[PDB]
């Protein structure tokens, strides 16, 4: 198995947005490492995803609603090999990152509430490092698996899991994605020799 | 009764090429906390049924099994699945917070081959203050 | 509240196109000042949208039928912060622009019928001020609301309303939504003071 | 009957502060025009039941309130929504005309806060010929 | 008639991947001549499209195990006006090519398989030329009917058709739409005149 | 019996302003595969219905028609549609053959105008090796 190298693409995430179970807007490919994710309607900056201009068809009132609170919603931003994430909505945000629920010895699944004002790494490269070496040695099939610990899930407002209505992330109204290319482009040199 | 009295003899068979998950609790006569605990392993054992065995391993009587796993204390229980120890809780607690360690625990496998079977379910909740700040 | 600036995004204009409540296709960024939206298959074109390579695994026999119909569609252009749709197509076509609504007096949601031949400016910038100046003292609701007002819905060859057997757009076999991305600025420099 | 018979004290309190929208018919009985709408008013009134409410107030009996909102000509027809005046239609009319001029401006508020109440129904249309050319 | 120009655009295709009926991930735009689609996970090469980061909230678990076996996937390629397609993949991949088809005399809808290590020119600009010719003079109708000769359906893994449990392409867990853009334009130079 | 007997005469009429598909055979007293596919042009006859016509033309009554479509040998199969000359084969051929030949060929028309009518169905496949390599 030849080492990989860990470097870092120009565009360092990829954010798709959600409303419920479906697509709503284009893919926003990061190239800042400071940037928002926010419900307003700037439509043309680098640094901030607007989800407010964005049109959907099949839209019902609760989604309509909900979007209104997400104002300043998320600053996301890369630094050192780490990526953050800051609540400045005026609501809470909710995330799912197995690399950050692996750090803190929690289920990989793990819904995490950020509120207001708090900041929390939700991806370290080098956490991802160490579980793709495990993955190396446990074989093909344990790395295929890493695909999904490149990803991470959020939610603006509502939340869900165990502990609330909502059970899954589809169900709720307003939630996003977030490819690292980084830790995805590290996996596929491993991917293409194994 | 649905609790396995293990042996050092017989915890190869019983608990290593055991299939599914087995909570093995060590404990001894002279335990108090080992006694508080001994009717809630009774509960998680009949509640648990399917997809948890619950088995008690004497220290006393059996000796070699604790040392071999750095078991210098008990109450102590170690939860096994396919041979390997997947958990480990130390100390007196409560229905509750068996269940708790129980919950979060019985994730099955051996992984990152099964990691999948993680995310096939209704995700748990924490709050960002959880981390305890 | 700081004023703020009438100031010209490179991209005037996002054309998404659908067919009935299904997106097709990705979104079109005009970049020129003038440019066409029609059912022909160029694909490398800036100032041409080419609906007719555009495809749709669940399009249907009446789809396909008005799909042929669109020929030279309809032509866009933007002059001096006003907007125009010049129908080109040897069949109507139809808007629903509340900006151009407001100009004649009418009901905001009306759908405005665009013969071939004829022209119609279907925003102008100022018109827009005015209502984002009206929306900043009556509160912030009043200025989220505005976002709709930055979009324009145009159907090709079918008619929808309450003179039509289809009631609402999304019934429609072949429309556009334009965002139109100046006000969309604007408008967003009120809503993160509000 | 279901048609409210307004006076100038009275105005106050049954048109601004009513709720939903008000027809106010301005009228007099020496204005021929005016007895012409006079039964039309009626049909409306029962035809519009829940959504509307139609108001007269004579303006001999009643002067004080004609010249407040500018009323120099009657027939004249005042839609009021919460306080505000909607819109307005001078001169005698048709039961068509006045249907035509109702369901364009029942809008109901009060925007543009309540815009999107304008958006979810079924869009009236208009022909680019409509603008008159 | 005036005669079109058999000129190439930048972009000599476009690429979109489906699982069973629907859309997933962003189109992919080929500017180089030769290029992979396999189901690795490297997001930033212009030569690769890698279906193994894209993600999809209404996957099943048969998607998923097919997925799994696209492996290297197809080498496409384009040289002196021919498309080839190379089976890179343990695993056959399936084309619809009614231009391949012509080719061979065979029925314009055909899925022919192609299993690992073999090559197949699935395009040759001349063929089109020729039935481009014939439908200028069979009328505008059949014109209009050549656009999805310039469209090829690929399935990886899993065939579809008359002898397989799969009637149809959006049966299939795992397949991609070329769009030929060459053809496309120059389809577009006739269509405008007719 | 559902079998046209086709004569120079009313060749024009029978087959080149008929609707749909006619499969006209080309036969003769003396052809000995062409009594082979005597029994099986009645199976196609009754399987066909609706969607094809196959007729007969014996080419020693009448002479004139098989050099105009350059029908040199017998037996041979022309399908006709529409006037043209759809598909043709050649030579004696078995029940599968001739299904084979039927089944990629009543494709109607006379395209390219209706060629979407190829893909509204199911598709048929072929390997890369079908090419024959």
């Amino acid at each position: 198995l030849q080492p990989v190298t860990y470097c870092e693409p120009a565009f360092w995430c990829s954010i798709s947005y959600y409303e419920l179970n479906q697509r709503v807007g284009e893919t926003f490919h990061a190239s800042q490492p400071s940037m928002t994710v926010d419900g307003f309607t700037d439509p043309s900056n680098s640094e901030r995803f607007c989800l407010g201009l964005l049109s959907n068809v099949n839209r019902n009132a609760a989604v309509e609603l909900t979007r209104r609170h997400i104002g300043r919603g998320v600053r996301l931003y890369y630094i050192g090999g780490e990526v953050f994430a800051e609540c400045l909505s005026d609501s809470a945000i909710f995330v799912q990152s197995p690399n950050c629920n692996q750090r803190y010895g929690w289920h990989p699944a793990t819904v995490c509430k950020i509120p207001p004002g708090c900041n929390l790494k939700i991806f370290n490269n080098q956490e991802f490092a160490a579980l793709l070496a495990q993955s190396v040695n446990q074989g093909f099939e344990a790395v295929y698996q890493l695909t999904r610990m490149c990803t991470i899930r959020m939610s603006f407002v509502k939340g869900w899991g165990a502990e609330y209505r909502r059970q899954t992330v589809t169900s709720t109204p307003c939630w996003i994605e977030l490819h690292l290319n980084g830790p995805l482009q590290w996996l596929d040199k491993v991917l293409t020799q194994m | 009764d649905k609790i396995i009295h293990l042996t050092d003899d017989s915890f190869d068979t019983d608990v290593l090429k055991a299939d599914g998950a087995i909570l093995v609790d060590f404990w001894a006569e002279w335990c108090g906390p080992c006694k508080m605990i001994a009717p809630i392993l009774d509960e998680i054992a009949d509640e648990y049924q399917g997809k948890l065995t619950v088995a008690k391993l004497n220290i006393d009587q059996n000796p070699g099994t604790a040392p071999k796993y750095g078991i210098r204390g008990i109450p102590t229980l170690l939860l096994f699945k396919n041979g390997e120890v997947a958990a480990t809780k130390v100390g007196a607690l409560s229905k509750g917070q068996l269940k708790e360690f129980l919950d979060a625990n019985l994730a099955g496998s051996g992984l990152l081959c099964d990691l999948d079977a993680l995310f096939q379910g209704v995700p748990p909740n924490k709050s960002i203050y959880d981390v305890w700040v």
